């Protein structure tokens, strides 16, 4: 119609938040269970969880940057 | 629809259903049900009661037998367990009677002591004949003064 | 019976026309100047007569060892007592007549909907019978669980019962719950309050929707082909009617149990 | 309507399926339940009858116990009277034997003391015989007796 | 044609709440499950849980930023 | 377009129910599993779960705020 | 063009039922598992379960009332 | 815009089936798993399962309520 | 839009078969796992399982009904 | 705008292929797990697995049994 | 214009990828986990895994043929 | 309109990304857990895991094809 | 109406975010749990783990590429 | 606490754009990113030479901090692959040290405020201020002289492509012609996964570049718009989150290049 | 511009918050690490020098042990000399006692010698008197003394 | 922005940065390697020096036991040497001195006995006294003469 760009930005930001949100949630839950079972393996478990967090959150970042390109 | 007339009618019908079923299907059959449960409880109590009563029967049989034994142990006295005292008393009485007869037998010494009285016809004769037949060549040459000064220890 | 069914195409010979049953309201059976007797109220009376007759047949003798229909009657009552004793300890004697009445009544209402003529027998006010004449056709013996005037009545009586037996159990403290906490149960208390408001509506609407879906599913599967296709749906709905009765009974009693504690 | 035939045929076949599938398990469950109830009431009645019989047996046993106690007491009384009489008879016999033996012994002792008196008289005879022989043997007799012994 | 702005704000807020909501739910469920099986690690592991939340909330705040941006 | 404003309230509230509802379910299920596994940590567990609820409920509240704003 | 209020009510209720349904499914499955693992703590568990579940459908309740505010 | 009412009704019933369906799946799976782990607790726990079974359908049939308000 | 009825049928059929499908999947998986341990309970775990199915199938049928009320 | 009917077909097979589909996976997964833990029950479980599929595919067949009516 | 056919075939293929993709994911994960748990049974469950795929991809294939009747 | 083909390509690529993406995620997670449980079976399952991927990603490939047809 | 290219771009990037986000989350959670369970195979695990990501994230990138083919 | 959220003094709007070309009067014009890249070069060289100029045992002060950071990064890389931890360390180390300061530069007052240009004034009844910028004169846009280096798709693409070529160089360094054997080997089903692995290998640098550039872009723009919302007392936690995420992202970029090196060489 | 003041105050506030929240842990960890390396260099170095001069301390201890040998040699020598003096002293006093006992025995046998001498001269007197009478009894013997007043 | 010239400029800038930091990261690698080698070799040599210090102690006890044994051996050697010396002394002087004392003693005995071999020391006075008086007579009476009696007295 007329204001479809607002709807596009909304859709992009929202779905980007939809996916990686559950991604980081699952990643942190798994890493926390792993550290809880074995505190001695933390020194690499934490780094692995952080790199996985970046991998998931990069998709929300892509969605938001596309939304900002569309809005701006 | 949400007509309040049908609402009130259905509410009244259901209240009547509840207050009628709680006189014909809830109260009677469930009184029967918990009566049967109470009967089962009474039966399981009564099994233990039967066992306890049988133990009581055995115990009372033994107790009555023991009371009979105690009664018999008192009956052996008979108020005449002193019968053994009667035996002892009869023995003592017989001993006393025997002592009395022995005293009467020792009383024979009363006419034993009058037995020296025959010295006038017995002691003198044997005294003179002893010297007439002993030591002196069986001869009475010595007169011997006849009876002694003490005679036969008189 | 073989899987090579030829009669699957019976709609060519027996066509029932459009699914003429969509009525989400009450249709009057007998014209009375006073209070109208709807299609659901006549079946409420009929099922009341059936329940009373069954009760009379069961408890006319009350003979000791249950046999025949007496055993059938006493079995469900014993099972319901066991279930509610599992749910709650000592309120079963207080609430059992209500919950057993709702269970039996809505179970027989649900199981009525399978009896043929629920959507076929009707009164004149592919083209049925009344449509030949000028008078419109309204079906007879609509299932009472379909009528909200009935399910809403069950909902309000259950709501009154749970509120009465929560108030009497917990004194004046249950009237305002524990709103004075202000640290934990201050924003929570209003949430439980609106929950208590919505639950009778949900309880009525569950029976409403389930039974409505049952009848319309039967009608539309008859519409597709009226032979051997709607048989699993008939079995499913006869299962779901008893299930609905049971889950309604267990939920009103469980709501009472969570209210008293 | 034409929905009538479909509704009756579907309901009839559903009822046939239910009676061919579900009728047996519910019948078995009802039979098991009524069997359980019948066995429970039969057990309760049997236990009640056992309790009544046990009470009757307890009363009969205590009656037999009292009867046996009476019999035992009567037997003990009769036996005690019997041995009391027998021991009195034995004591009487012992008394009679003791008195008879003592009387016979006393008679024999009187005879032996008569014999002792005779022996005492004989000893007295020897004593006075020696005493008189002392007389008249001092004036003479000392001679011709020592001479006799010398002659041997 | 003209009411698209409100629809877009609604979509942005709603999906940015859809994602991180499940993310934090899973995060804290895993964290507390590890807490139950190992108490003395808590003062460590809980921090990582918050770190995870500090990402998922970000995504939600991400959506909130767009909602205000397109709203204004 | 006469509508497209009430639809905004509907969408926002519904999605803010989609996300945080799943979040609350997951978090309290995990917390109650930890309670069943570990009783005496309960109080600490409880606090943490409550925190998570808040840190999820906010997003739902955000959706409600949009309804308050769009609905006025 | 004219039935947008109907679509709004339908979306509000359906979207408010999507999330809390599976949320309370999770909540009671977790409570039931914890009950099976440790019946002794049951009562506490039960209470908390209800508290947890009391939150979740509240969101749906909000959605419900929204439809009413559109239905009225 | 005729036919909007049909789309609204379809959406309402579709989402009402979306949520509580997975809800019941999770509920019954958890209940039967707890039963398999321990059978004797079944008589106490199954009833509670049905509470959850009756807490998701409510939202679902709520949609049908709304569905009927556009269905009729 | 005269073609909206067919889209309504498609939505009612498809969106209504989302929850029940996962419901059957989770229910049957849980029942099978609970049968794997202690198969003697296998009959009892049938009942609730089928009960569970008889709920979610209803939901599916629920939506199916609406489809047959729209295309017809 | 007749081509909208094709779009309806798109959803009819489409959506109905994504609800049961994932569910079927869970079923099979659970079934295979039962073969891992205890093979002796296996055969019975197999039938039950098929029973579960016999529901989900049925739903999928429903998702198609309308699609061919929509798009022949 | 009648470009809705492209959207129709796109939706059909996308949903056929949506459902069966996660279905095969769960199936293969479960089969591999059970194979690693007990190796000697593997062959049997392998067939079963393929059997599951032989159903699940069928759904996708179904959607694909719809695209072949729409995209042409 | 003119952008309907672009919407078709976008939808096809997106949905074919969201299906096989989660499918591959679950496959690799299960396979890696199996490797951690026992390395001996490792290679014998790794191909299987790839075999699983070779199905799910294929679905995504289908979507990509549907994109590259529509744009060409 | 306005340009559909913006909505197409937004939908493509958004769905590419929602899928592989959960995929990578599950992959990393499984990998870190396997690491915590048995660190000895750890190196091997990360190898396969990255391969999984190298597939899953790739799908998301595909969507992003489509965005940069439509927005540009 | 919440009594002084005075928005009366705040930015009028939000300026969001890609990298902006600096004035650059002579030829070969530099950008706003290519003056802060130079300033971060100078800063990191100054820090390295300050740690270098006095090297001795028992380090203390900045030298101790630099040694601790270097050894922590060394241990982080040794966990992945201990064979190349001492060989490929300079590249990952400078990537980390450079992107770290590039992301931490964005918070500085002046980033988005200083311009080269190649209460009453604020709008009432609105949450956002409307005080016009300095160069509202001549209609200039107030080009931000300082823009975060990692928020540009040129420097980011540069480091991504050097990472790509480094991975391929040192995977081809010791693997023989095994790359052609790893992809599309035509060995059963492994050909398909080899093709997809080749596609993924192709798209690694694009993924890394887009990821880091978008992360810094989103962080800085979030800071800008939420300072526009409320100028004070709102953005402290989000400023902390953004500096944290810039640091950790600078770390994850280096770990990703090293992990790609490991997976390519093994 | 108007954003400069907001940016400056936000940086100042965040710097203060970061200080008050994190400054103590970071210098705590840094101080712990530098104290680890500090002890591991300085204690190592002092032990290293105190064991590097131990190569000469070894010869120092060898000389100390030689001085131990020295005074044990001295004490053993003194022990030997005084023990020797004791044994030779008791030997000499025993010899002195032995010659004194020899002198005592000489006196005793002198006593025995005289005793034998007087006994021998005594019975020589007896024999001499016997022969004196037996040689010349003829003078006036066997008369006036045979009776001798019995 | 998309521009190849600025991208190439950034590439060249990062090449300069990687070379400069390659030098400035080549410095700490054998800073830390030198530190670690110092630490490990220093621990090894510290254990070595402890072992050599123990070797001094071991040689200390060896020298101690050896010196104690030769001290004991030499003291007993001197003890028995002087012991044999004084046994020789005691027996030798004892025997010779005793023999000398007895031989001078018997010589003195003969010197005391030689003097009685003379007429007046031959005790003639007591002889004539006992012959004259202790015979119950006065002098040479009865069985008494002078000449032959004196001759036998001379003997």
């Amino acid at each position: 119609m007329e204001g479809l760009n607002l709807v596009a930005t909304a859709l992009a930001v929202g779905l980007g938040a939809i996916g990686p949100g559950v991604g980081i949630g699952i990643i942190v839950s798994g890493a926390v269970q792993a550290i809880g079972r074995n505190p001695e393996i933390e020194n690499r478990v934490v780094t692995y969880m952080f790199i996985g967090i970046a991998f998931t959150e990069a998709l929300a970042i892509f969605g938001l940057v596309i939304a900002f390109l569309i809005g701006f | 629809g949400i007509n309040p007339t049908l609402f009130i009618a259905q509410l009244i019908n259901f209240l009547l259903l509840i207050f009628i079923l709680r006189a014909l299907l809830y109260r009677p059959v469930m009184n029967l049900l918990n009566e049967r449960t109470r009967r089962i409880e009474e039966s399981v109590r009564d099994a233990e009661k039967v066992r306890e009563q049988l133990a009581n029967a055995r115990r009372d049989y033994e107790a009555e037998i023991a009371r009979a034994r105690q009664e018999a142990a008192k009956i052996v006295a008979q108020a005449q367990e002193r019968a053994k005292q009667q035996e002892a008393e009869i023995i003592a009485q017989a001993r006393r009677e025997a002592e009395r007869l022995k005293e009467e037998a020792r009383a024979q010494a009363e006419q034993e002591r009058i037995r020296m009285l025959s010295e006038a016809k017995s002691q003198i004769a044997d005294l003179v004949t002893l010297t007439a037949s002993r030591v002196l060549g069986a001869e009475l040459q010595a007169r011997g003064h006849d009876a002694l000064i003490a005679e036969s220890l008189a | 019976v073989g899987a090579l069914i030829i009669s699957i195409a019976s709609r060519f010979f027996l066509y029932t026309g459009p699914p003429h049953v969509e009525v989400a309201a009450e249709v009057i059976f007998d014209g009375i100047p006073g209070f109208p007797i709807t299609n659901s109220f006549v079946v409420a009376i009929i099922i009341d007569i059936f329940v009373i007759a069954l009760a009379v047949a069961a408890t006319r003798n009350l003979q000791m060892v249950p046999r025949g229909l007496q055993n059938v009657m006493e079995f469900i009552l014993e099972s319901l007592y066991n279930l509610f004793r599992n749910i709650n300890a000592k309120y079963v004697a207080t609430a059992f007549p209500l919950v057993a009445t709702i269970f039996l009544f809505v179970l027989f209402g649900n199981w009525f909907g399978l009896l043929p003529g629920v959507g076929s027998i009707g009164v004149c006010h592919i083209h049925d019978t009344c449509a030949a004449q000028g008078k419109k056709l309204v079906p007879l013996f609509r299932a009472p669980a379909a009528d909200l005037n009935f399910t809403f009545a069950i909902a309000v009586i259950s709501f009154v019962f749970i509120e009465y037996w929560g108030f009497r159990a917990l004194g004046p403290g249950y009237l305002k719950k524990f709103f004075n906490t202000n640290g934990i149960m201050s924003f929570v208390g209003i949430i439980e309050f609106i929950s208590e408001l919505v639950k009778p509506f949900a309880l009525a609407f569950r029976l409403f929707g389930n039974i409505f879906a049952g009848e319309v599913l039967l009608v539309v599967m008859a519409f597709l082909v009226p032979l051997l296709l709607p048989l699993p749906f008939y079995g499913f709905e006869v299962f779901v009617g008893f299930i609905q009765a049971l889950i309604f009974a267990l939920l009103t009693y469980a709501f009472l149990n969570i209210a008293v504690t």
